[PDB]
RNA sequence: AUGAGGUGGCAAGAAAUGGGCUACAUUUUCUACCCCAGAAAACUACGAUAGCCCUUAUGAAACUUAAGGGUCGAAGGUGGAUUUAGC
């Protein structure tokens, strides 16, 4: 009427900030490129960065958290945190889609860990 | 220099694979260039970038499919 | 006496099966083809089913958007080379009637595109050598005539006329 | 398995060539991290594998 | 669909320094001694010269590979500092933290 | 023929199973040829076609053709000094400058 | 539907649930870990749905019992050093050559 | 003709105020040395990351950029008000 009469949920990984990355946080990609005298640690950011893109718009709504994108050998290990929205039928679809197209894309065993839980694992409030 | 020093050089040089013949600063840059890969033909050179045509069709193949958003 | 002990030889995978035979099977977990999250462990015979067929569903989509377009899945990076995660190629590559293009085709199991490319050789009058003419033939009496996926033999068919117009019938052939 | 268990087990080929085995003095194995505690871990798991 | 038109350029001075390379290096190394004869020497400087200009190794920026920024680009991963910066306080570049 | 082809691939099915456990899924991509084969060895599936190593270090078999004691000779024997020193390529391409040499010298 | 560490008995065989290198399951190790920076007036988060534990390259496949199943078994693969070479003295006498290579273990495609 | 070409010209001058820039020499400079030595010393003194010339490096390309040698040996002669820093 008048001007004077007038006058959110955070998981642990968006709760820490940058400063707390070996801290309280850790890696979420983890792999030997750039540890000291290991190579190719361009590729690998390039591979992370497209493995992100490609399993948030394949799986829209159904990640609860952030990916953990694993290194062994020549091994991809995607550990993904989703919901129980969807049905399963779907998600062992879009699993075994998502496993031969990265296998074939990247020319190594790609394989899938996802893990549902009941809904958004909070935190704090931010 | 010596006799002696000069001929066990040369030899020692025959048996390792160096320049034999006495040469000079600046025509040793042949063997330099020789000796490593031209810097257009490294790796890390001529694949710099990722392809970003295969990158980008391959996201609109998969939308026009519906499989991704 | 430096007695060199002789060296023992072991297949590749000889260490994977031995620590495969320490262990045995899991009590308390569904086979290892499903998840081991509770919401996606099946809980029925035909849910299990169910998921497995998903799973292959999703298995031959990507296999297809793969071998549709190979030109997004070319690029090598894995050395060494991985033959089994390459593209594979349907089409036939050799567009002139000869028979070598007959041979390609039999080899891809085309039987529509095969047969015609007889009947071109035919038509051209080129004398198809006999080998080419029994694989053709034994293509077509495999398949009954119909591409690649019972189907009941109809009079007449297309290896029936190519077996009465062989110069030349062998053991194999009959 | 309290019953149902494997009754026999297919031990892996392992054959004993003709040819003389090759001779190590040392063998020294440098693991890289960027964590203490991981490495920590594979030192316990590579010593007991030696060990044993 | 690269990210640019300066980097479509770059990425076509790239593939034309990789196909040239042999050429020119075998070229360059007529003109770098003291051994041959002066006459042959200019006439590799003519030919040297009249190879493509985006054929030479010197003309090829390091762009971002995300963003193709000129400049503040670590070539250890080809990337701009805007977008390492980024990466890098999500936790998603392995081993990297804020230092203390 | 194709006969015996399709029979052997149905004999691949009697004992065609699920993946039992992990080991079974390492040991069928091992067999695949998918997973890395261990102990690491980094030059696995490269062989450089069996070339050894005089034929990388001795390059001055091929230097038959050219002056044998002109200023060519010193400058085709730096070339082959610089080219016995490469890891990085193969004896083929090696030839192939030197024989470029070769042709270009002919030429001028 | 419960997580399936309600049925384990606590004298199983370990080794069998995580034969190989798995990421964490909550679902199938049966222990009551926590881990997170203790909220005030409060607790480290509990596994289910924990990215922190989710993120350690865990050694649940590697016990001392399994390990030491895994020496059992992979001993037929050894042969035994030559027992007159004693010490690096004899080494040096009868083998005086030394050939050093080394092999690298990294972490991708190629 | 906001398109494509061609012919000529266009490569400025002076203060100021604003601020990142070398030495002015004796507790100095050169040599030996790495701290018990010998010389030179204010006009054959010191000093220039000032100018000019020539070589080397990298590159297709060097007045272009960098380094070295030679030439040179300029101002500088310790600069107030103010004023810049510090534990
Ligand atoms: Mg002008």
């Amino acid at each position: 009427r008048e001007l004077p009469c007038a006058w959110k949920p955070v998981t642990y990984e968006e709760a820490h900030a940058p400063h707390y990355i070996a801290h309280r946080k850790g890696w979420l990609s983890l792999h030997t490129g750039n540890l000291d005298g290991e190579d190719h640690a361009a590729e690998r950011t390039v591979e992370d960065v497209f493995l992100r893109k490609f399993m948030w718009g394949t799986f829209p709504g159904c990640l609860a958290d952030q990916l953990v994108l694993k290194r062994r050998g020549n091994q991809l290990e995607i550990c993904a945190v989703v919901l129980r929205q969807l049905s399963p039928h779907k998600y062992y679809f879009l699993v075994g889609y998502s496993e031969t197209l990265l296998s074939y894309f990247y020319k190594c065993p790609v394989r899938l860990h996802l893990q549902t839980v009941p809904s958004k694992v909070v935190y704090k409030y931010l | 220099l010596s006799e002696y020093a000069f001929r066990m050089s040369r030899l020692s040089a025959r048996l390792f694979g160096e320049v034999t013949r006495p040469t000079n600063s600046k025509s040793m840059k042949v063997v330099k260039l020789f000796s490593e890969l031209p810097l257009a033909k490294k790796k890390e050179t001529y694949d710099w970038y990722p392809n970003h045509h295969t990158y980008a069709e391959l996201m609109q193949t998969l939308r026009f499919l519906g499989l991704y958003r | 006496e430096v007695v060199i002990p002789k060296k023992k030889t072991w297949d590749k995978v000889a260490v994977l099966q031995a620590l495969a035979s320490t262990v045995n099977r899991d009590t308390t977990a569904v086979p290892y083809v499903f998840q081991d999250d509770p919401y996606l462990m099946p809980a029925s015979s035909l849910e299990s089913r169910s998921f497995l067929l998903a799973k292959k569903s999703g298995e031959n989509v990507a296999k297809f958007i793969i071998n549709s377009y190979p030109k997004y899945f070319q690029k090598d990076i894995a050395e060494p080379h991985i033959p089994c995660l390459m593209p594979e190629y349907f089409e036939p590559q050799i567009k002139d009637i000869s028979e070598a293009a007959l041979k390609e085709r039999i080899e891809l199991r085309k039987v529509k595109a095969s047969v015609d490319m007889f009947d071109q050789l035919l038509q051209a009058g080129t004398t198809v050598s006999l080998e080419t003419t029994n694989s053709l033939l034994d293509l077509l009496c495999y398949y009954g005539d119909q591409e690649p996926s019972g189907v009941t033999w109809r009079a007449k068919n297309n290896a029936e006329r190519i077996f009465s117009l062989m110069p030349e019938k062998n053991e194999h052939s009959y | 398995l309290h019953v149902d268990v494997p009754k026999d087990l297919t031990k892996p080929v392992v054959t004993i060539s003709d040819e003389p085995d090759i001779l190590y003095k040392r063998l020294s194995v440098l693991v890289k991290g960027h964590d203490k505690a991981v490495l920590d871990s594979y030192e316990y798991f590579a010593v007991l594998a030696a060990k044993e | 669909h690269y990210v640019d038109w300066r980097m479509w350029r770059d990425v076509k001075r790239r593939k034309m320094a990789y196909e040239y390379a042999d050429e020119r290096l075998r070229i360059n190394s007529l003109r770098k001694n003291t051994i041959l004869p002066k006459i042959l020497q200019d006439v590799a400087d003519e030919e040297i010269a009249a190879l493509p200009r985006d054929s030479c190794p010197v003309r090829i920026r390091n762009r971002c590979v995300m963003t193709s920024r000129p400049r503040g680009v670590k070539r250890r991963w080809r990337l701009s500092r805007i977008v390492f910066r980024h990466l890098a306080d999500h936790g998603q570049l392995s081993g990297i933290q804020r230092a203390t | 023929s194709l006969w015996d082809v399709e029979f052997a691939k149905q004999l691949a099915t009697v004992n065609e199973q699920p993946l039992q456990n992990g080991f079974e899924e390492l040991i069928q991509w091992t067999k695949e040829g998918k997973l890395w084969e261990f102990p690491i060895n980094n030059e696995a599936g490269f062989d450089d076609d069996g070339s050894e190593f005089h034929e990388h270090i001795f390059l001055e078999k091929h230097l038959e053709s050219f002056p044998k004691q002109g200023p060519i000779r010193h400058f085709m024997e730096l070339v082959t000094c610089g080219l016995s020193k490469n890891p990085y390529l193969s004896v083929k391409q090696k030839v192939e400058h030197i024989e470029w040499f070769r042709n270009y010298f002919n030429e001028k | 539907l419960p997580p399936r560490t309600e049925k384990m008995a606590v004298d199983q065989d370990w080794p069998s649930v995580y034969p190989v290198a798995a990421p964490f399951k909550p679902s199938a190790v049966p222990l009551p870990v926590r881990m997170g920076y203790p909220v005030k007036k409060g607790v480290p988060m509990a596994k289910e749905g924990n990215l922190e534990l989710l993120k350690i390259p865990n050694f649940l496949h590697l016990t001392p019992v399994a390990i030491k199943k895994h020496c059992e078994a992979l001993k037929d693969f050894c042969t035994e050093w030559p027992a007159a070479l004693d010490s690096d003295e004899k080494c040096e006498k009868h083998f005086p050559i030394e050939i050093d290579s080394t092999d690298y273990v990294s972490s991708g495609p190629s």
